[PDB]
């Protein structure tokens, strides 16, 4: 039944500006 | 069985559950003109032609006939083997084909249009046969009359025929009702025969 | 075939012979929850066995509980809400959970009465 | 409607679809006004000028 | 003493259990009765001269066994329990449809104690 | 009661899910903590029962084919109540015991015996006869006719109904019903009767259940059943039974 | 339990106070309740009671059923009460709906008889593939008990799961 | 206080009105008799509008069948039998149908009476082939449901065409309370509303009377 | 729905074949429906 | 306030399928002078799952067995009828179609056959765009010479077969079904153009079926579909489902993948149709000349792998254009943008040196499409194909000419 078969890069890199 | 095979736009096809019966068609814009000296039958849905049994004499010139056939509903409950199995099934059997002459020929849209009673003729599908009605009269009036007031009432597995006057036309509750009290009758009286004071007693 | 442009609509061109008191049954139907019933049966005709079908669901109803326990255990049954979500994504219509409520109850502390 | 300065047809095609109120006129819309018997379009712009001035 | 017999038909055959989808046996039964055909499946092909009217591995419906009975169909090869290649399981093929759920039988399913049981309690 | 229902009183029901009703009034607030919520439950403070109704609506119950899955209902009384066609009373806890109840163990997915796949509720007993004395139709032959013989037309079957209603004719009393569908009446495959035509081309097909009207001039076809409203009343219930669950579906 | 209005009732008015099932009777063939019964309501409207021995038919044939019909005409003959006994179905009336003032289509046997008040599992679940609601109603205590009695007659039963990834045995606590 | 409110109404067709209606609070026992009593009301006692004889003129020879008309003289009958009509009329009074020739003939042909008014104009009668002329004299009759060449139509006066009434009981403690409903089934000569009315009006002039008292 | 209209008697062979054709038609949630209204039916003419 | 605020087909053609359980949701079907299309009636939100557009039931399809024994189902052929020997005459591999032509004609002639209601709403002869159809002139418009004598072989073999198996001596029975070669070549085309192939399992069989499927073969053909076909063997239902979390706009036409990875000439033999955007079509080019296959996807945001592109101007002609141009790769070497001047320069010469070979362009060849007032479908269908084809090569250059500027 139911049971059968087992049931941070790009970061602090931006441009200045 | 004859060698040949009929080129069946000449002819009137006419389909029973037993048999395919062939008149030769005249033509005509109505389509209701028959030639008798020419019919075949053949097994239904076949193509090799034999000559029907003839039980009576058949007209020699054309005629102008209504079709009108015969039998019973076989309305089945068939097994539901796949999905949305119908529940029912209503197919029409016909057993026999009355083939009713147009009194002097006339056409459907005539005014004067009537049916000749006095001259029909039976297909059968059991016997692969035609033949001629026997019709009895009782309508006064002779061969002479107003073919307007006749009613043609059919019993016994189309071998009965009886004119009668429209006037004299029975209720179909009456018809139905006389077929059970005839029925009913006899059965109770078979039922009560063996009671040994039978001989004795008195129907009421 | 290409004509101007006009052209041919088809059309049956052939005979087919195959071609209103049950409001109170309708309303009584939805009272006692036969329309889950029958959306229990659509869904399991798209399910070649119906033992996954119920592990799946009982998986599905687990992660509702977890992501929002208080929402669950009154008015709203987390196996509803996952029968009805799934024949809502077959593209048909249902109410949440198949949760409903009587309009007529006159006011706090009635219970109607079977 | 009754308020309202509608010419007598108009007014009995109103009170024929049971449109009392002013706000059950204007929940009709434009098709459903035709819908009605001897309402037409030129019935529309008499009726929504009417509306226009109000 | 229709207890007794239950219980001892249920133990016999509470391990079986429907575990493949096909056990691919070669073996089947021949049958020369309705109700002992409708939900087998064929093991073999049906045929009424050169045409196959039922396929190797079709279930049987009550109109392939109106067929059947109606032209000249002397033997056909069914799968049956008896012709499955194992004692501890079944499969699909081999037990056929479910009479409760109309399709093939499902994997998982207690054959064995639904068995013990139908038999058991009309007694 | 339906098929898939059964009545539980509060008495029981209040045994068997009071850890769901303890659960519902933390959740709502109407409990402070475990201790309060049951003395609640203990004096019987009305709102215990508007919680308990909540909390068993879409948690199903086993009742122990001998053990089956219904969806419980508070009644009123001290007695369980069973629909006719069905004491251990066990709730499932986890999620799993209750898709497994509700999904393999309902009282509608199991119609069919495993032994030969009989339908399983069939009825039986007093509803067995209703339906046989309301299909048992009209008297015929000499138990209808004192004397050898040498009734009303309705245009639809609902005018029929009405007519039954306000006892214009019994449950018994031949009828004829003008029918606007196929020919789908379960009868005798006999050929008709009696057959009038008429000379003008009309002609009636008497059979021993219905009357067809054809005609040699038109492709007119009417039909008109003789039959009772107890056979139309059944007709109208297994029709209209399908008809409804469609609209609700 | 209806009210009275709801009842059916008799040809006198007065509603019924039990209504039995008539079904009960033929397959239980227990025929003496029906004779009881009609004795009894001729008894309460004659003021009479009735003590007989049994085997009545010693005397003649049908010796209940000409005592039943005689005091049933009695009762109805002396008490203008033509409904008690009725000559086209002796023992049987015509009743009404209390809900609708109808009356039912075929007449009812009626009286006032004396009424007293008096004082696998697994192999379903099995069966259905309910694994889970199975293991709830089993739950382990059961088997750990099992171990220590087997224990005392020198018995060892351990269980050992085999890992499927890394075939790696673990001895359950047991 | 007692009060009734109308929670769903609908217009299927001309001829399919539906109507349900809630009356609250009622005391136990109290809406099976008030159920009971208007379903009877309800199906019985409200006059309809109905044709209940119709006369071919022209001396159309008696026939089953009319030249001209596809339709037989039963199936003229039958049609007739299914047109729904409303009315004040007091006794009966005679309609007319009279048409010239080929087309549809439909309820809206038919010529009535002062108060007699027709619910479906679309309502078939006969299809004419040739162009003869038709004259049908009609028969027109109001009266309660439980109530020379010239043919009787069967007609069932029930403009209500169904009813029925439930009841849902409340409780808070030991107090109770009951709601009826009350679900009117209507062939559009009539509102379910109005047929609500009529039913009450009908049977409080049934009891009306036990309160006459008789002059000294 | 294509219902055959039956004419004659309803009796327990009957109605038990026509269940067993609904449920093989209709499936097992229409049938329980109509099962439910027909017991009603059968009680209420009793 | 309220107040002061393509023809659809004919209402018979869902009905007759309404009547027999098809239903229809969201979709309405739509009738233009190219031909019938189904169409979102409304707005199709996206959901988690496909959504059920359509439901077809199998009793109302004509089904054959793909592999020999040739098995029908639902099973229409009576036993000891002479169309199974001519079914069972054919080759098993290239016939697939005559055996569904015979199937189909033989449905035509049942008289409680589906298709005899369905058959109606099928293209006439003179307006199916299969090739078979088409006479020797509208052939002479391909421009393509192995097109060419494909179809005159599929016309030959489709001939031959007809004057083999409707002689004069055969039955009645055989001869009404195709009393010219006309209605038997009308039926090939109509199985040709209309079968799908998909496996499926009825009961406890699984089989390959090819399959003439009501109301499933009026939709049309798109290699970006938004639907797609699914057998539901429970209950012997042919779903046709949207994609699962695309949102279908009102108004836009329902498709599937009649042909994946099918080129147009194949398109045209089989549906006598063809794309301009097929992303399976192939140039003939020397490789003498070859670009950066790593930029001029990058160029054009084409992703995935040859086998899976797809874009994130670009259409189906540059995922084409991708998969036929000469390329090269070297793993992350980098292209020299002066060295890739020369080779789409010279790419592009080559590609109007094919366009040379055409007598006429794709413009010109686009307003003789719009000139036409009596020209048979596949006079156009013809058109269409040789001018699909140059706007393929002429979308070769100018995506080559973007891609040699977004080069720097
Ligand atoms: N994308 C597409 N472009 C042009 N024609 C197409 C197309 N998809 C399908 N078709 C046409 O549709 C046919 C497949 S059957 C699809 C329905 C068809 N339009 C009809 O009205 O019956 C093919 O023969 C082809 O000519
Ligand atoms: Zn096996």
């Amino acid at each position: 039944g139911t049971g059968f078969n087992k049931g941070d890069i790009l970061f602090y890199h931006r441009e200045f500006c | 069985v004859v060698d040949y095979r009929i080129n069946e736009d000449e002819f009137h096809k006419i389909s029973l559950l037993d048999c395919d019966f062939f008149i030769r068609k005249p033509p005509d814009p109505d389509n209701d003109v028959y030639d008798f000296r020419e019919m075949y039958v053949t097994p239904p849905d076949t193509d090799i032609y034999s000559v029907p049994r003839v039980l009576a004499p058949m007209p020699q010139k054309y005629i102008r006939c209504a079709m009108s056939d015969y039998g019973c509903y076989d309305v089945t409950e068939p097994p539901i083997d796949a999905p949305r199995d119908p529940l029912y099934k209503s197919e029409r059997e016909i057993s026999k084909v009355f083939l009713t002459k147009h009194y002097r020929n006339r056409r459907l849209n005539d005014p004067e249009f009537v049916l000749d009673f006095e001259e029909i003729y039976v297909i059968d599908s059991k016997t692969k046969s035609i033949t001629r009605a026997r019709v009895l009269v009782t309508v006064p009036g002779g061969r002479k009359r107003d073919r307007k007031d006749d009613l043609l009432v059919i019993r016994d597995n189309g071998n009965s025929f009886k004119i009668i006057h429209v006037g004299e036309r029975d209720d179909p509750t009456t018809v139905i009702e006389r077929e059970e009290w005839t029925k009913t009758r006899e059965d109770m009286e078979k039922h009560l025969r063996k009671l040994r004071d039978f001989s004795v007693s008195n129907w009421f | 075939g290409i004509q101007r442009r006009i052209w041919r609509r088809r059309t049956l061109t052939k005979k087919d012979d195959m071609l209103p008191f049950v409001e109170e049954q309708v309303r009584k139907i939805k009272e006692v929850g036969k329309v889950m019933t029958m959306d229990i049966e659509r869904l399991l005709l798209s399910e070649d066995n119906r033992f996954e079908f119920v592990n799946s669901v009982a998986a599905e109803a687990t992660e509702y509980v977890e992501k929002n326990r208080d929402e669950y255990g009154g008015t709203k049954k987390a196996i509803f809400h996952v029968l009805s979500n799934r024949v809502n994504d077959l593209g048909f219509d249902r109410p949440e959970a198949y949760a409903e409520s009587d309009p007529y109850k006159p006011g706090p502390g009635y219970l109607k009465e079977y | 409607i009754d308020q309202l300065e509608l010419p007598p047809r108009i007014y009995n095609c109103l009170k024929k679809s049971n449109i009392h109120t002013l706000l059950d006129l204007l929940n009709n819309s434009q098709e459903d006004l035709i819908k009605m018997e001897h309402f037409h379009i030129e019935d529309v712009k008499k009726l929504l000028d009417i509306l226009e001035k109000k | 003493d229709a207890g007794y017999l239950t219980r001892r038909l249920v133990e016999v055959v509470q391990h079986i259990v429907v575990r493949r989808t096909d056990c691919g046996t070669i073996r089947g039964i021949s049958v020369s009765f309705i109700q002992t055909l409708i939900g087998r499946v064929l093991a073999d092909d049906i045929y009424i001269g050169s045409r196959c009217v039922a396929f190797r591995n079709q279930d049987l419906g009550i109109g392939l066994v109106n067929r059947f009975i109606t032209f000249g169909t002397q033997s056909i090869s069914i799968r049956t329990p008896f012709t499955c290649r194992s004692t501890s399981w079944i499969c699909r093929l081999c037990y056929g449809r479910s009479p409760t759920h109309g399709d093939l039988v499902e994997l998982g399913e207690a054959v064995g104690i639904i068995a013990g049981q139908s038999i058991g309690e009309p007694g | 009661l339906s098929l898939h229902r059964c009545g539980l009183p509060r008495e029981i029901a209040i045994e068997l899910f009071q850890t769901f009703v303890i659960r519902g009034l933390i959740r709502q607030h109407l409990a402070s903590n475990i201790g309060v919520a049951k003395s609640q439950i203990r004096e019987k403070k009305p709102i215990v029962w508007e919680i308990l109704q909540e909390v068993m609506q879409g948690h199903p119950v086993l009742l122990n084919l001998g053990i089956q899955s219904f969806q419980p209902i508070l009644v009123e009384g001290r007695t369980i109540c069973l629909h006719p066609l069905v004491m251990a009373v066990h709730v499932p806890l986890s999620l799993e015991a209750q898709a497994e109840a509700r999904l393999l163990m309902f009282s509608h997915m199991n119609l069919l015996s495993p032994a030969i796949g009989d339908p399983i509720s069939v009825p039986t007993q007093d509803m067995l006869i209703g339906l046989y004395v309301l299909t048992s139709g009209t008297r015929r032959g000499i138990c209808a006719n004192r004397y050898n013989p040498c009734e009303p037309f309705f245009c639809n079957s609902y005018d029929a109904i009405g007519a039954y209603r306000q006892k214009r004719i019994n449950l018994d009393s031949p009828l004829w019903l003008r029918w606007q569908l196929d020919q789908r009446v379960i009868a005798s495959k006999e050929v008709p009767i009696e057959v009038h035509y008429e000379s003008f081309g009309n002609y009636h097909e008497i059979y021993a259940h219905y009357l067809i009207v054809r005609s040699v001039k038109k492709e007119t076809l009417y039909i008109y059943i003789r039959t009772t409203v107890g056979h139309i009343s059944f007709y109208r219930e297994i029709e209209e039974a399908i008809q409804g669950f469609s609209q609700a579906c | 339990i209806l009210p009275r209005q709801d009842m059916p009732y008799l040809q006198d008015g007065r509603p019924v106070d039990m209504v039995f099932n008539p079904l009960g009777v033929p397959s239980r063939m227990n025929v003496g309740q029906i004779f009881e019964c009609s004795l009894g309501l001729a008894g309460s409207l004659l003021d009479r009671h009735y003590r007989i021995a049994p085997f009545d038919e010693r005397y003649e044939q049908e010796a209940s059923r000409k005592l039943v019909f005689s005091e049933l005409y009695e009762a109805s003959k002396q008490t203008a009460n033509p409904w008690v006994f009725e000559p086209e179905y002796p023992g049987k009336s015509r009743i009404f709906d209390g809900r609708t003032g109808d009356p039912f289509e075929q007449p009812v046997i009626i009286g006032k008889p004396y009424i007293l008040k008096l004082i696998m599992e697994v192999w379903a679940l099995e069966g259905f593939g309910v694994a889970h609601i199975l293991q709830e109603m089993l739950t382990p205590e059961s088997f750990r008990l099992l171990v220590r009695e087997l224990r005392s007659l020198a018995l060892e039963l351990n269980h050992f799961l085999v890992s499927e990834k890394n075939f790696q045995i673990n001895r359950k606590e047991v | 206080t007692l009060q009734w409110k109308c929670v769903e109404s609908r217009r299927d067709s001309k001829r399919l009105y539906y109507g349900r209606f809630i009356l609250s609070p009622l005391m136990k026992g109290q809406a099976d008799t008030i159920g009971i009593a208007m379903r009877r009301a309800l199906l019985g006692e409200i006059e309809g509008t109905c044709i209940t004889r119709a006369k071919f003129e022209n001396i159309p020879h008696d026939y089953s069948n009319i030249v001209g008309i596809q339709e037989s003289v039963h199936e003229i009958l039958m049609n007739l039998n299914e047109i729904v009509l409303k009315s004040n009329l007091y006794g009966t009074r005679n309609a007319l149908i009279c048409v010239q020739g080929p087309g549809y003939i439909t309820a809206r042909d038919i010529i009535l009476p002062p108060s007699v008014e027709i619910v479906d104009n679309t309502q078939h009668i006969a299809t004419l082939t040739e162009p003869i002329n038709l004259c049908i004299g009609l028969k027109i009759e109001r009266n309660r449901g439980y109530s020379d060449r010239s043919y009787p139509i069967d007609a069932v006066f029930m403009p209500v065409q169904n009813a029925n009434h439930s009841i849902h009981s409340y409780g808070n403690g030991n107090e109770k309370q009951e709601i009826l409903f009350i679900e009117i089934w209507t062939n559009g000569s009539l509102t379910p509303k109005e047929a609500l009315h009529e039913a009450s009006r009908n049977l409080i002039n049934l009891f009306i009377p036990f309160l006459h008292v008789e002059e000294e | 729905a294509n219902l055959v209209f039956h004419n004659k008697v309803i009796d327990g062979t009957a109605i038990k074949r026509l269940i067993s054709r609904l449920i093989d038609h209709f499936g097992m949630a229409y049938t329980s429906h109509i099962l439910d209204q027909v017991k009603t039916l059968g009680f209420q003419q009793a | 306030f309220p107040l002061f605020q393509l023809e659809s087909a004919d209402p018979d053609f869902y009905k007759i399928g309404y009547v027999r359980r098809v239903r229809a949701y969201g979709v309405e079907f739509k009738e233009g002078p190219d031909g019938f299309g189904i169409y979102a009636s409304k707005d199709i939100e996206p959901r988690r799952r496909a959504r059920v557009i359509m439901e077809i039931p199998h009793e109302l399809m004509i089904t054959i067995r793909q592999k020999h024994p040739w098995m029908f189902f639902p099973d229409i052929v009576p036993i000891g009828h002479p169309i199974f020997d001519i079914i069972n005459s054919t080759d098993p591999e290239r016939d697939w179609d005559l055996r569904l032509a015979c199937l189909l004609l033989f449905s035509f002639d049942r008289e409680d056959h589906f298709w005899r209601l369905y058959g109606d709403f099928l293209p006439a002869a003179d307006e199916c765009s299969s090739l078979l159809l088409a006479t020797e002139e509208d052939l002479a418009e391909l421009q393509d010479p192995q097109l060419v004598s494909t179809i005159r072989q599929q016309q030959k073999r489709v001939l031959e077969f007809w004057e083999k198996n409707w002689h004069s001596g055969v039955p009645l029975k055989i001869k009404r079904l195709a009393e010219d070669a006309e209605r038997f070549i009308w039926a090939v085309s109509i199985a040709q153009t209309r079968c799908i192939s998909m496996k499926t399992r009825i009961g406890a069989l699984v089989q390959d079926l090819n399959m003439m499927i009501p109301y499933a073969d009026m939709l049309n053909h798109s290699f970006e579909p938004n639907c797609f076909l699914h057998w539901r063997p429970k209950d012997r239902i042919l779903e046709v489902m949207s994609n699962a979390g695309q949102a279908i706009k009102k108004g836009e036409e329902m498709t599937i993948n009649y042909m994946p990875g099918q080129k147009n000439n194949m398109l045209m033999e089989r549906y006598g149709f063809s794309t301009p955007v097929n992303p399976w079509d192939a140039i003939p080019f020397s490789g003498d000349s070859r670009i950066h296959l790593n930029s001029f996807l990058s160029v054009f945001n084409i992703f995935g792998l040859p086998e899976e592109y797809y874009h994130d101007f670009v259409d189906g002609a540059v995922i084409a254009a991708a998969r036929t141009l000469p390329t090269w790769s070297d793993i992350d070497l980098p292209p020299i943008p002066s060295a890739e001047r020369k080779a789409v320069k010279e790419l592009q010469d080559e590609c109007r040196k094919m366009l040379a070979e055409y007598p006429t362009t794709s413009e010109q060849d686009q307003k003789l499409l719009d000139s036409l007032s009596e020209a048979r479908t596949t006079f156009a269908t013809a058109v269409k194909y040789r001018m699909h084809r140059k706007m393929f090569i002429g979308k070769i250059i100018k995506a080559l000419d973007i891609y040699q500027e977004r080069l720097l």
